[PDB]
RNA sequence: GCGGCCCCCUGGACGAAGACUGACGCUCAGGUGCGAAAGCGUGGGGAGCAAACAGGAUUAGAUACCCUGGUAGUCCACGCCG
RNA sequence: GGCCGCAAGGUUAAAACUCAAAUGAAUUGACGGGGGC
């Protein structure tokens, strides 16, 4: 959390367990899982959207989605 | 009248049937979600229909925000196009969506 | 597991009263037999059925339920399976 | 692995690993292309 990393990306394909494959503005692909409120707000994500992706410096291969472009 | 009279009509009917065996209606449906080769399993059934002679109508469904997927959905229809390029003649292509469905129709190539 | 009728060979069970042997009993690891239907081997038989399979339908699809057929099997003799 | 079988297979019979359960009877409601008045 300290010194967080903030990026956008595009979701490419659906995975089981509501996890997702997202290409990143820098060319990298990451594995993403949903946050609580867009889970609590019943907001479902489809293929192809632009999404805001939080990253952590410990590992950049997997991130978390926090905001989807409708 | 005599019973024999029944056959000549039957022979004509089967001439109509072999004219109609193609006109039997078989429907195939797909979704943008379909993936992992389940598409190939359904193609296996399309093949068995064309060799018989029927036309096949390929339907594909978008629900609401799945419109973003029409850009990929038309390709799924195209993936049929390439697979049947030597099996089925292109007949009708859906230029527009109606009521959330794209409808495509193909008929088997009449091998010479 | 056993169902038409008759004959032949044969096991078991139960009741009455009396006589006889004199505990000769109960259970049982290993062991040995019997054991529906389906199935296997060799040779017969084959009406009715009926997996597989052919054809007609149904459905979005229907390798099914439904309709017309139909092979193994079902039957017999001797082995096997357990 | 052993034994049996012409073959299908039968019989004897484990562990790694994984979860905080699985289960039986009965109770009050909802539901049935279940009944009755
Ligand atoms: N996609 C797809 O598989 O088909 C759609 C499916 O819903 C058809 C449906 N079929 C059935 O119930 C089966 N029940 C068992 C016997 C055969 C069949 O009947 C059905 O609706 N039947 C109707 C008649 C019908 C119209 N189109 C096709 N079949 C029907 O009469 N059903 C009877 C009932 O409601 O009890 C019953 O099934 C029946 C009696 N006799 C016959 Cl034939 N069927
Ligand atoms: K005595
Ligand atoms: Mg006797
Ligand atoms: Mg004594
Ligand atoms: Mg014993
Ligand atoms: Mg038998
Ligand atoms: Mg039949
Ligand atoms: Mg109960």
């Amino acid at each position: 959390k300290e010194d967080n990393i903030e990026m956008q990306g595009t979701v490419l394909e659906t995975l089981p367990n509501t996890m997702f494959r997202v290409e990143l503005e820098n060319g990298h692909v990451v594995t993403a899982h949903i946050s609580g409120k867009m889970r609590k707000n019943y907001i479902r994500i489809l293929t192809g959207d632009k999404v805001t992706v939080e990253l952590t410096p410990y590992d950049l291969s997997k991130g978390r989605i926090v905001f989807r472009s409708r | 009248d005599y019973g024999k009279f029944l056959y000549e009509k039957s022979k004509s009917s089967k001439e109509q049937k072999k004219k109609q065996k193609v006109i039997q209606v078989k429907e195939i449906k797909f979704r943008p979600g379909t993936d992992e080769g389940d598409y190939q399993v359904k193609l296996r059934s399309l093949i068995r229909f064309l060799e018989e002679g029927d036309k096949a109508k390929i339907t594909l469904r978008f629900r609401g925000r799945e419109m973003a997927h029409q850009q990929i959905g038309m390709e799924v229809l195209n993936r049929v196009k390439d697979d049947l390029q030597e099996l089925a003649v292109v007949e009708s292509f859906p230029t527009k969506i109606e009521g959330r469905q794209m409808i495509m129709v193909l008929a088997p190539k009449k091998k010479q």
